[PDB]
């Protein structure tokens, strides 16, 4: 499920990475939907949310079951969500800081 | 004198190469200029001070150019001696008096030289060319030295000169020091003395003057009214008294826009300090179709005018409106507000879109003054030299003066100074439009031009510097590949450089090509007029090199 998933989010890390803000020229003349917004928030939130609660999971498993899961593709895979995440070139976006940042507490 | 040893040192073993180099930066560099309002302005000193830790010989060479400035940059009741010190320090520019007794008596008592009363005034007149490059550079530049205390010292310095220079050397560069000041200004700190030197100019500076700078200040003061504290508000009112008082005609009848705006915007008791002044500004007002006004304004650009511009027109449409009642003009105006705002800042533009909707579709058998065509006009340049003389006259009028005037661009102002003069040995002498009988009438006066007529008349400076570009003459396939390849901009470039390859005669186009040679869209503009001499001539070495870009860019790789 949880590399399903951070690879999910690979394939919406077209969000978290917005701008760092509304360019001069970058309008906010909108279809003005909340929905494929909230759509894709909720999508990117909840799966987030995903890691977090499978990722606590594991950390509630017992302790023998643990390093047979952790590989570098969860350094890999994780570093990409996270570099797109905790943006320092682009518009931060306070739920995915939170998540990503108790991943990193994971 | 080991404090600069150590110094260098810290910098070690080649120490005396960085004495070698730091004299030379010393040359130029504040070094002299500080010496002689510190201690004396004794040239002997001068060659003691080259001796100092060795490095005399760009002593009499070095003595014009960024010294000047150097010294101007310390004028700040008891420092009027170092008034009388700075002001003998300007006396003594001369490097040869300098050698002379000169050098020793420059620094007189307050009777200095007389003849110099003029001599110094052609003196100052010529680098203040230099002195304002100096301080352009200062400001327009990347600045990793940011540090606004030089913005300071050179804003106290050129108030000084407001204090003290000719009418001649002030519109030397007044529109130019204006922008100085005026992105001084902008810029945050500096308004706290930036409106005070905006005050000593107002003080005492001209009628003909006072215009194309103070609706600047005018847009800004009416536009960020919320950020403005108590005292900024004092010295504002002060402003305001010396608007009223000292040059009113300008206020109520030369750009009486501003008194609109200002009484329109109700919180600043115009009529309760002076209800004369608002009982004449509302006649006026009421009096003259503002849409003609209002018009010109927006042919101001920028950003500040068009949107003070934008909100007053929107108010009195509104009022005009809601009473019962030229009108196109505002249209397409906004058509242009827009259109530059279509990749910058969409607030502007939306402000033009609500002006427009307060306006509308209306009627289009209401005659729309879209224009036919414009000026690619030509005057025999080759015969009927009167004609050749309208072409340069025309050259120069029609977009070199804007360019001139509204660009920011420190070192173009240079090629301007230059080729202009250049162009203006055709009135060369001063008096000729100046006081005479003389009959030299100059047209396009354009009033900016009327503006520069004495400061451009006889304040030649020739500035002629340029070379090495012969042999790589980008033409015949050297240009045609290189534009039908990319770039496209040191493509124009390249394409206008064939006065550089074949054209450039010392009669106009040696000038005329020199004058953009500082070198971006001013080069389709001049590209139409080149290849005619060679068409003419029945030469084909240019011929081909033109012929083969000209003809080449028909198709030239298509849907790369």
């Amino acid at each position: 499920c949880f590399l399903f998933i951070c690879d999910l989010i690979r394939i919406y890390h077209h969000v978290l990475k917005v701008p760092i803000h509304e360019s001069n020229m970058n309008l906010h003349v909108e279809p003005q939907i909340f929905q494929y917004e909230l759509i894709d928030y909720l999508i990117i939130s909840y799966s987030f949310d995903l890691l977090e609660g499978i990722l606590r999971v594991l950390q509630s498993h017992p302790k023998q079951t643990y390093m047979e899961f952790f590989d570098e593709n969860i350094l890999k895979s994780f570093e990409f969500v996270y570099k797109l995440a905790l943006t320092i070139s682009y518009k931060p976006m306070v739920n995915v800081i939170f998540s990503a940042v108790e991943v990193v507490n994971i | 004198l080991s404090e600069i040893a150590k110094i260098m040192c810290d910098g070690t073993s080649l120490i005396n190469q960085m004495k070698v180099n730091l004299l030379k930066k010393n040359s130029r560099q504040i070094f002299a200029v500080a010496l002689v309002k510190h201690g004396l302005f004794s040239l002997d000193i001068l060659e003691t001070l080259f001796l100092n830790r060795a490095y005399i010989t760009a002593y009499l060479p070095d003595y014009k150019t960024l010294a000047e400035i150097t010294k101007l940059y310390k004028n700040s009741s008891d420092s009027e001696n170092a008034n009388m010190i700075l002001c003998s320090l300007r006396f003594l520019i001369t490097n040869f008096e300098k050698d002379k007794r000169h050098g020793s008596k420059y620094k007189n008592i307050n009777n200095w030289t007389d003849d110099q009363e003029q001599a110094f005034q052609k003196k100052l007149q010529d680098n203040i060319l230099g002195i304002f490059q100096v301080f352009s550079s200062d400001i327009h530049d990347v600045e990793g030295r940011t540090t606004y205390y030089e913005k300071l010292r050179v804003i106290n310095g050129i108030s000084f000169l407001i204090i003290y220079a000719p009418k001649k050397s002030i519109i030397s560069a007044l529109a130019q020091i204006s922008i100085c000041l005026q992105t001084g200004l902008g810029l945050k700190e500096v308004r706290y003395e930036a409106f005070r030197c905006w005050h000593l100019l107002v003080r005492h500076l001209n009628d003909e003057e006072l215009s194309t700078v103070i609706d600047s200040l005018i847009a800004f003061i009416l536009q960020k009214w919320s950020e403005f504290n108590g005292k900024l508000r004092n010295i504002v009112y002060s402003i305001l008294d010396t608007l009223i008082k000292e040059k009113s005609d300008l206020i109520l009848k030369l750009k009486p826009y501003t008194t609109l705006a200002l009484v329109g915007k109700p919180e600043l008791g115009i009529l309760a300090r002076d209800g004369q002044f608002a009982r004449m500004v509302n006649k006026i007002r009421s009096t003259t179709d503002l849409i003609p006004i209002f018009a010109n304004n927006l042919k101001s650009s920028n950003k500040y005018v068009i949107n003070q511009n934008l909100d007053d027109i929107e108010v009195y449409l509104r009022r005009k409106q809601t009473e019962r009642s030229d009108i196109t003009l505002v249209l397409g105006a906004l058509l242009d507000t827009s259109h530059k705002f279509r990749n910058l800042d969409k607030d502007l533009c939306e402000k033009c879109a609500k002006c427009i909707s307060m306006i509308g579709v209306l009627d289009v058998t209401k005659h729309e003054f879209k224009r036919t065509t414009y000026s690619e006009n030509e005057v025999y340049d080759l015969n009927d030299s009167v004609q050749t003389i309208k072409f340069l006259i025309w050259v120069i009028n029609d977009i070199l003066v804007p360019a001139f005037w509204q660009s920011e661009n420190p070192s173009k102002q240079l090629f301007v100074a230059l080729v202009i003069q250049e162009s203006l040995k055709y009135c060369g002498l001063s008096s000729e439009s100046w006081d005479m009988n003389h009959k030299e009438l100059y047209p396009n006066e354009a009033k900016l031009w009327e503006k520069f007529n004495s400061v451009s008349k006889t304040t030649i400076y020739p500035l002629l510097s340029s070379l090495y570009l012969a042999q790589s003459w980008k033409e015949y396939v050297p240009l045609k590949y290189p534009s039908n390849n990319f770039e496209g901009y040191k493509i124009w470039v390249k394409r206008f450089t064939l006065d550089l390859l074949k054209t450039g005669t010392t009669e106009n186009h040696p000038l005329h090509v020199f004058s953009s040679l500082i070198r971006g869209s001013l080069s389709n503009f001049l590209l139409p007029y080149i290849s005619l001499d060679i068409i003419i001539k029945a030469p084909y070495a240019d011929i081909l090199n033109g012929i083969i870009i000209e003809f080449d860019s028909i198709f030239t790789c298509n849907l790369e």
